[PDB]
């Protein structure tokens, strides 16, 4: 179950444009770079405390 | 990196009314304001001989940033669920979901303040911690 | 360029309560640089515990200060009449607000107004190219 | 030049109610760039939710700062006595102000002066070319 | 000139309260370019709804500024005693001041007090030449 | 030379009311330009409609502010101890308090403490020439 | 190497109150050139009629400015967890401060955070040389 | 020829705004090597953050640095009257102003006066062969 | 070739921003023997304390004294146009800068304009060989 | 050496946006004005009756050096980190790390006046020391 | 004598961390100014009327020295407390101890300008008073 749901949570960043480590979001694009995406998996897999993970 | 500032903010809009989802699409900062933050979801209070009253409150957020000519300005007065996150220069990157801003002002039509409250506001702390 | 923050035209129309005499749109200039500032939001919010925001309804306001007409009454300016403001900005927006109404009108000079109109609600032109 | 702000003449008149003797029209000189300020419309507005608007009546107000004449005892500046207030702009517009009092006086030190003049309506003269 | 505004004179005249002894007039200076401000009208008014205005008893106050003598305990400078005031400007204007009473004290270095004075009633000496 | 406005000894003798230990009588400095500022009269009044006033009993009260002194902790100057200020001007005027009592502590910084004291009375030493 | 104003070392140690993990004790620096600001006696007073007091319990509040550790969750700094603060001056005084909680959280940049720290009692270490 | 820099003519008429009055156009000549300065574009922008500017409107203004003549009182180039300025130079480059006010007055000694003229707007004529 | 500082080429390409035409590129000429400066960092930093920077957004701007074309009206070189600047130096480098903006125009006497050119960033050519 | 001035100027940049280390690069001097220095990292301020207020500040390194034709400008207005290293004729060496450029001024691709700030400056007191 | 400057200076310096003394090292002035006076520790103000307000105040000192190569420069920049006594021709001995300098200035590594504040400051006054 915690497999799936990583994958629908993970799902929004197809086809999601992606700036690496070379250099950062300009104004206007809806990209985004690895430590937002790694924020943001944070984020999610901290208010599933309770419910598919243990406290940490 | 001793250099205190913001590096990115993307924020992403969800109309309260017909449920359709906008971003995340980067922003720009207006002036020299940074965004101003608070964590900590509990408001203290001061008592006698030391002691202190926690009373439950709110994660707050005040962003001031550059609007975007292709989204209506009623997004950025509450009439829409912001989802802000923001990454400084020394890699702290905050993050915040579900957003709701609480006292829009009278806004000019280009740079708008944004007062956020979240439940929760989530710290990312560049490697090397406690 | 579209790299420019100003107004560029300001069109009020005077409705009379009584007599129901309708003047305008007769063309404005600002009076400094001021800029005018908007609400289109027509919902106020409230901080509440935990994330939660009440939603408590309110008015689309915006206040103008514009210098006046001197073929249109000072009193046009401070309630006695409607107002029907459209604003056009340099970039292609145009803010278009009808039956507003001068809620709080202040002591001007009988050159610069500065009116603070609230109105049910004001649509957005944002220029081609929108979400 | 037709494009001046500003006061041309300032006309005060002076009714004693106890003893109903009136002085002047006398003349008045500004103390400074503060121009007289008004404001005309009789109805005072209230911002409600959603557009709405509760209307009440009010006064006509008018802040007038001037300097005092010495031939004129300082107590007749300050709300012992009805002031007839008539000023008149370099745009040509005229502020008529009858039967007015003064409300909240301040103290002052003998030279200028600064009415808030409150009356039931004020007359604007609009000069040629209205509406 | 007769074009001047200032102070030429400043009495003040002290009676204690408890042993009535009378001390003065003594003239006093100024501690820096703030004039003495007068309040002459008797009655206050209170504004209403279109045009109508409330009297009501009020009182003829005062602000001077003075540097203390060093002859006089600053205890008389206030509230402590009694003060009859009495200035005279360059113009020729004399405002006279009897049986007045320190309302609110404040913290005075030693050095310059401001006295806020209340009286029944203020007299003008209004140079020759009136109505 | 006289005709010098300024303060040239202040006596501090702290009396603590827990231990009842006595320390003083200890000089001290201004941390700054500003002087000490004094309230002799005993008595408040306040103001009443048409001349008359209403005289309540209040403190001589006093504000001084002081450079610390490393030998003295720091919560004497707060409200934990009791204080007999005595202040010498310049002019000869000397000001003796006793049985003070520091009322509304403010956060200080280590070095400069501003101690609003209240005593029942102030004494004035009024140079001599007196009356 | 007394005569100077300013703090030399600021330890702080900070222990959650849900998870109860102990950290520091930690330095930190100033944000500013405003210095920590502290009040050591624990009693607020009050002013009453003719000198007297009323002495309420309060706590010994401490003001302390720092910059935040890139080390520690920045919620920490805003009333998340205890902290046992120590704070050194150039001149030899030590205040030690133990069971301090943060009481209004102001919002922070991210950088600098301003604490308000209240605790039963804070100990004053008074170089040495005293009374 | 061609390659020369500047003013060829310069003349000012003069428009006394109470009794309407028309005094001109008479040449008038430089008093040294100064050449009069230009500002023709009505909008004065700003500097906002990232390429942003802030247009508001602002005046045409005119520097004219001009011998004065002894026929013309010297009121009428310190603002006491209205001035029409039409400048050519040397390459066919014709500056028309009308309507204009001298705004900031600069004391002169009576031979040499500057002034600085405000309009709504300046015309070029660009001689010939354009865009 | 190298080691010679100075201006080789300088074109300007004019856009009217309120009816939308072009006119350009038109090289220039320097009035004087001051070069352009630039900024090309489109951030601006400020000292904090214990050598920490506060990075705040800002502009990418260009000083560019030239002489006007006189087949170019004046007040395009004063804000009322859009400027494509495009400038290369003895040296190979090269500084091009679209849609530009004049922020604070001043006085001009029709021969030398100084521009003040803010533009979001400005991009350089490095000649061959880099880093 | 009873001799003032810089003999070798070492610059290396450090980028922000992408981490690209550069250098370290030797400079020349762009006029006869000398590379100037202030160490003590704290501000004093005078205070009534010889009491001083010592206050955190910085130790700031004002440097004007002739840019390199291979490094852009930009590099020398703030865009980046500078590692600078000045040595003097008389055996003195100034060493700086983790600086960033305050106060960017207009220049003309030349020439560039540095306004360096820095936690801390290293001096290398030539032999013969207290 | 008829001769105004100074024959020696003399500068003790003691450390505000280590608590290390240094000196008296004699100096050398670096141009033609000579160091500027100020004895009278209160500070007179203009009132109404030929009355002067008297407020506490420093005794300062404006001392152009030559940096010697054998003390850090920081110590010359206020991380170190300075016990300055200069002599003049005329036999005038001016001497001030526990100084501390208040506003630093950047320097060039060889010449500096002290702004000394002490408590009081002594003057000798060559034989032949009052």
């Amino acid at each position: 179950a915690t497999g799936v749901a990583l994958a629908e949570f993970l799902q929004q960043f197809n086809g999601l444009a992606v700036f690496t480590k070379n250099t950062n979001i300009r104004t206007g694009i809806i990209g985004t770079n690895p430590r937002l995406m790694l924020g943001k998996i944070r984020k999610w897999a901290q208010d599933n405390v309770g419910t598919l993970f243990s406290e940490f | 990196n001793k250099q205190n500032g913001v590096k990115n903010i993307l924020i992403t809009f969800t109309d309260c009314d017909t449920q359709e989802v906008i971003g995340p699409i980067s922003h720009e900062q207006p002036d020299d304001t940074l965004p101003t933050y608070k964590n900590c979801a509990w408001t203290n209070t001061a008592l006698t001989n030391g002691y202190v009253q926690r009373s439950a409150s709110n994660a707050t957020m005040t962003l001031p940033v550059v609007r975007d000519l292709r989204v209506p300005l009623a997004f950025y007065q509450g009439c829409a669920q912001v989802d802000v996150q923001v990454e400084k220069f020394d890699g702290t990157v905050m993050t915040l979901t579900e957003g709701a801003v609480v006292e829009p002002e009278e806004s000019d039509g280009r740079s708008v303040t944004m007062n956020i409250v979240a439940s929760e506001i989530d710290e990312l702390l560049p490697p090397g911690s406690l």
